[PDB]
């Protein structure tokens, strides 16, 4: 849940 | 209008061979793509300090079927007020009257990363999955409530941001094949809100893995990669579907025994396979519902009951008016002009 990178 | 919002300053522009006319509001125009429907640019939102989508509807009113499809998809779009679910922002057109309504524009949420591209740089944790299925069965839960059904539930209709927030986007107003369930891609019967499970249930398996759970390149391949999965239909699913034809080349088949989950996949929480188990049945009336799910162990530590809203009840008795082209034309300038914009 904490964070995701931009592709 | 009585008590009408006052008119915004439009200001005209050609975009990809389109005249765009839009509010001062929306700056900084580029073109994202384009449909049969409509075309699609990126905007800046200098009210809400947010990036949106505006789409231009092409012709909306060119027959009976592209304008009550017009009057549809608004009044879908305005019913739906529910934070994991596609929002309308916005809708407004040029005209000043009834007389000049030619233009329907839409804004909503800018898909930025859907959920295909989130994989293709990172590596999801199970509690990036938890939460992301979590977030697409709670949408789930309203529009089904709604009696609203998406219909083409797949990665590239969820846009997840960078705090994997995730929204259901782009309904199906009624391409890969992979994500929908078998009863509706063979017509075997009637379209129920349980095609929606079906959809999640592929999903997760493909966040889960990383291998698209059933690629299959036509119907039939697709069906039989299913059925090595799920079984062949038992006697009680075959009398509720309705084509004689449909039930005479099910009973053809070599009948097949479902599968046990567990052996494909190990490694996988068994929460979640057990999850799994229960969105793919091949029976829908056996799947299990959003709301069902959302109670399901694998999301003990995101599940709120009084945090899961359902839906206002949702009017759909216009789909069986059969009206002129300029009755739905005038139908959705009203719905135009009834609108409400959201707070903040």
């Amino acid at each position: 849940e904490m964070t995701l990178k931009f592709g | 209008v009585h008590m009408s919002q006052e008119r915004p300053t439009f200001y005209r522009q050609e975009l990809n061979k389109t005249i765009w006319e839009v509010p001062e509001r929306y700056q900084n125009l580029s073109p994202v793509g384009s449909g049969a429907y409509g075309s699609v640019c990126a905007a800046f939102d200098t009210k809400t300090g947010h990036r949106v989508a505006v789409k231009k509807l092409s012709r909306p009113f060119q027959s009976i079927i592209h304008a009550k499809r017009t009057y549809r998809e608004l009044r879908l779009l305005k019913h739906m007020k529910h934070e994991n679910v596609i929002g309308l922002l916005d809708v407004f057109t040029p005209a000043r009257s009834l007389e000049e309504f030619n233009d329907v524009y839409l804004v909503t949420h800018l898909m930025g990363a859907d959920l295909n591209n989130i994989v293709k740089c990172q590596k999801l944790t199970d509690d990036h999955v938890q939460f992301l299925i979590y977030q697409i069965l709670r949408g789930l839960k309203y529009i089904h409530s709604a009696d609203i059904i998406h219909r083409d539930l797949k990665p590239s209709n969820l846009a997840v941001n960078e705090d994997c927030e995730l929204k259901i986007l782009d309904f199906g107003l009624a391409a890969t094949r992979w994500y929908r369930a078998p009863e509706i891609m063979l017509n075997w019967m009637h379209y129920n809100q349980t095609v929606d499970i079906w959809s999640v249930g592929c999903i997760m398996a493909e966040l889960l893995t990383g291998r698209t759970l059933f690629p299959g390149t036509d119907h039939i391949d697709q069906l039989k990669l299913i059925l090595r999965l799920v079984g062949t239909p038992g006697a009680e699913l075959l009398k509720k579907i309705s084509s004689e034809s449909a039930r005479n080349y099910i009973q053809s088949l070599a009948q097949m025994p479902k599968m046990n989950f567990a052996n494909v996949f190990i490694g996988a929480n068994p929460l979640a396979v057990d999850l799994l188990e229960k969105m793919l049945v091949l029976d829908s009336d056996k799947r299990i519902t959003a709301a069902q799910a959302l109670a399901h162990a694998y999301f003990a530590q995101y599940h709120d009951p009084d945090d899961e809203p359902v839906a206002d009840p949702y009017d759909q008795s216009f789909e069986s008016r059969d009206l002129l082209i300029d009755e739905w034309k005038s139908l959705t300038y009203d719905e135009v002009i009834s609108f409400v914009p959201p707070p903040l």
